[PDB]
């Protein structure tokens, strides 16, 4: 394992990714890959939801975006706060993912012309306010700050600090992987995309809900699923989860 | 009636006889005339 | 006459029936196709995955014919002789075409040959000598293998080799006949009757998990229902529902 | 049009395209995306099968594709002359409804035998490069895989004709992936239903055909034909020229 | 699962196919999934492979990244021709996908120090000359010809093509859906772990040699000797790290 | 035909049914909320 040691010394070199990354190169057991850490100077929802923010590190405007459902980041240092260059980099998060709604303030950052006219052209629904859980941007703040620490020690790596920040997107992307089982930001999109497609697919059995209450029985309900406990349903717009014992069935 | 449905259609083009004119003349079906007679844009004159 | 019913009378000249598709197709009144079968000199007038095979001789050549007994959708290809190889390959040949699952044969030696089981076994297809168990199909065969030789005995005069005309009654009738129930060629027939994907769709769903409070949490879930206005999903050991609004859904 | 298939106008209109939307996502049947296709000036643009050669080991091996669902259909051909292409395509005309065949110009597919198979059968070919050869790429890429699939089969049959065949099975059914892991052969029958579906629906679209002929206003002479719109006790609604008109069934004549 | 292992052997005596379809016969974890095809004498044998060019549109330079496995293309306008650019570029892709090895068309713009600097610190690897697969290397010039189609048509909607470059791009990913089933180009675009974490792992059963572990399930221990396969009793056999 | 003792009935049920808190409106387009409104 001494070239699996080598190999996640010289990653901690370049990424000083998280040590639950490091385990896989040293592949050993944790109570070495502590010690990479440990002796680094520097160191010891729908899938089409997204938000946008800004930042200014340095006197320089950044604005980030993140994918809520599993800490992606797509980040670039813009030349100015004007929105048509706010529509320039949305237009570039419409094209790469199928996004669908975003989350941002009610500034005219958000609301110039530019940005409608963005929103209108690749299909995306925008927010202007504050959200109703603003613990979400509480939590891509304090992002925003560990992207900030980042750049506080890659900054000894880049001459242009707009480099450092696009290093730091990358950085948190894929090398640090951490949570549930480690797994980096890459991971998360493409399992979550995966599973959204498949669910469009899932997106020949219909039930009459027996109301014994009248008694009386409902009409031709859908099955949206038939748990072991219960049977969800869906009646119009309401989605009442009916008594397993209480529920007719009907196959189409 | 392949060969007196090629004769009705000449005829009906000079002189736009109705269908039972074709059908008399070239032995046709009723159902057939008719269709010749439908299928002419200078033949539909009359309202229901 | 109109130029859809020229069409039609050029398509019997070419396919060698006039009732099954003009009646139905081309919608003309049954007086007009029944005087042209008049004229027409060459108008004289179970378990699905289920097929029979048989052998047939025409002027010194073999004909291996392959039926379906569930609508009359017939397969056929000139042999060069009846050896028992030639039939394993065209076995094989139908394999790859449709999941056929168990076929019937005459116990014949050139049928009863092990290479005919050596490629039933590789292609993963069953073997039922003998006589068919169903009073339909008994019969069936012989009147199917008669309707074709009725079809070469019009088709010959547009083809000098057998290999040709063979397929050409075998499109005949495939397509150009179309009755039964309500005028239905065997092919339509058969594409009705062929019609474990849908479980496999949906079984590496993961969830990021989000609760009412609106919250970018995002937890590894695992997809149980959908619909109804909710969804159904674990949280590590335990059970809740999320509104559709949230708990985004991709492949794990 | 539908309210759905006036949004997928418009959509066009925002992103430049008009059958691989519609057609799929917005189940538009064939004939009217055509259409659209037609009037559309930015569009220069079941049934559509390609046909291919390749000579591994030195022999001739032609394979036909059904482009929407990864399903094949292969022989190995003793020549390369028509005439035996002839036959093949003979066979794919017979055992599916196939409409369009994509090939190349070259004289394997322009000879006259394939001409005559085109013509009895009712199938038109097309003679050159396609407008997007990524789709040729996909079938070449599918022929080096295929050869993978030889060279380890290769162990299991005596014959190399029958390692072709033997490919194309497995791919047809055992190899299933794609979407939700599903075979050609549950592709290919999903198109086909779907086809028969459409079939009816583009039946009973076109059916809301009606040539109609009227007495204008005030006008002795009759006119049409006019598409019918709309049918009431008394008055019908026409389309004479994009110019809807109100006629009463009495100087109205619906054939 | 020994009915599931039978199954996917068998399949691989017939098919060969890929390890990822064997997994489902197997209904097991990828780990052992593996192993059939490590044992198959014609198997134990490229998605992360891209390409990188650079177009010119009036007067203005375009970088174009493409994206073999299912021509998925990203791209940029770019202010001018130099390296520094393309090296950024390049980054900005790194971060987006686990690029592994791209192809140029050893220009000097691309040959300048600074894109192998980008492509080391990022871990990229650069394949110059002609990509080595029959199939990209005409394909790159006909998805070029397919976003200069585009952009022929969308410049009535655009006066800058630093926009039209984009709406072009969101077009030919998500809006043109085609190919094998009509999947649009975005559509198409955990073992190992386990595997390094087991193979430091040496088991003695019944005692005999040292064996590589395979699978420690609730009722059996599946190993490796002598490059066979055999399954033992948990009790019957003792776990050790090595 | 209503006598009035019928029309009274039904005027006095019409009553009752007819007989069967302060609002910060959210404006979340600024985000903002309204003052007190009724």
């Amino acid at each position: 394992f001494l070239d699996g040691i080598d190999k996640a010394q010289e990653e901690h070199e370049k990424y000083h990714s998280n040590w639950r990354a490091m385990a896989s190169d040293f592949n050993l057991p944790p109570v070495v890959a502590k010690e990479i850490v440990a002796s680094c100077d520097k160191c010891q929802c729908s899938p089409g939801i997204w938000q946008l923010d800004c930042t200014h590190l340095e006197g320089k405007v950044i604005l980030v975006a993140v994918h809520v459902a599993s800490g992606y980041i797509e980040a670039e240092v813009i030349p100015a706060e004007t929105g048509q260059e706010t529509a320039y980099f949305l237009l570039k998060l419409a094209g790469r993912w199928p996004v669908k709604t975003v989350h941002t303030d009610n500034g005219s950052n958000f609301t110039s012309t530019t940005v409608k006219a963005a929103c209108w052209w690749a299909g995306i629904k925008q927010e202007f306010g504050i959200p109703y859980n603003p613990q979400s941007q509480g939590v891509i703040e304090s992002m925003n700050k560990e992207l900030k620490k980042i750049i506080g020690q890659v900054r000894d790596q880049a001459e242009h600090l707009k480099t450092a920040v696009q290093m730091a997107v990358f950085i948190h992307n894929f090398k640090r992987k951490g949570g549930i089982g480690g797994y980096s930001a890459g991971e998360r999109i493409v399992d979550i995309i995966a599973t959204d497609i498949q669910t469009k697919e899932l997106q020949n059995f219909r039930v009459y809900y027996r109301d014994s209450r009248d008694p009386v029985w409902k009409g031709p309900a859908k099955l949206l699923w038939k748990g072991e406990g219960a049977v969800v349903i869906q009646d119009n717009s309401d989605i009442k989860v009916v008594p397993r014992r209480k529920a007719k069935i009907i196959r189409d | 009636f392949l060969d007196g449905i090629d004769k009705a259609q000449e005829e009906h083009e000079k002189y736009h006889s109705n269908w039972r004119a074709m059908a008399s003349d070239f032995n046709l079906p009723p159902v057939v005339a008719k269709e010749i007679v439908a299928s002419c844009d200078k033949c539909q004159l009359k309202g229901e």
